[PDB]
């Protein structure tokens, strides 16, 4: 009974992140932030 | 002459690097060429079009 309960939920997992998209978000905003940020660099070289 | 680190002043604009053959589809009233940082990267030549 628990190796069966096991098994599925960890099916449930993977198909969880399969289909969910906006799981990883607290990954992507860091990553985001910080192109945001070295992008608002590039374009401070334009004002005079 | 082309492909080779050089100084380029072209009608006043001076600069340096490589000028290279370009895929740009300039339309004809246009002549210079800008960058997000507002540097100059692709240029009419004045003589050739
Ligand atoms: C011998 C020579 O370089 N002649 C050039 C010609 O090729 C060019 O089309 C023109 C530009 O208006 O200037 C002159």
């Amino acid at each position: 009974l628990i190796a069966n309960q096991f098994n599925s939920a960890i099916g449930k997992i993977q198909d969880s992140l399969s289909s969910t998209p906006s799981a990883l978000g607290k990954l992507q905003d860091v990553v985001n932030q910080n192109a945001q940020a070295l992008n608002t660099l590039v374009k401070q070289l334009s004002s005079n | 002459v082309k492909n080779k680190c050089v100084n380029f002043n072209f009608n006043g604009l001076t600069g340096t690097g490589v000028l290279t053959e370009s895929n740009k589809k300039f339309l004809p009233f246009q002549q210079f060429g800008r960058d997000i940082a507002d540097t100059t990267d692709a240029v009419r030549d004045p003589q050739t079009l």
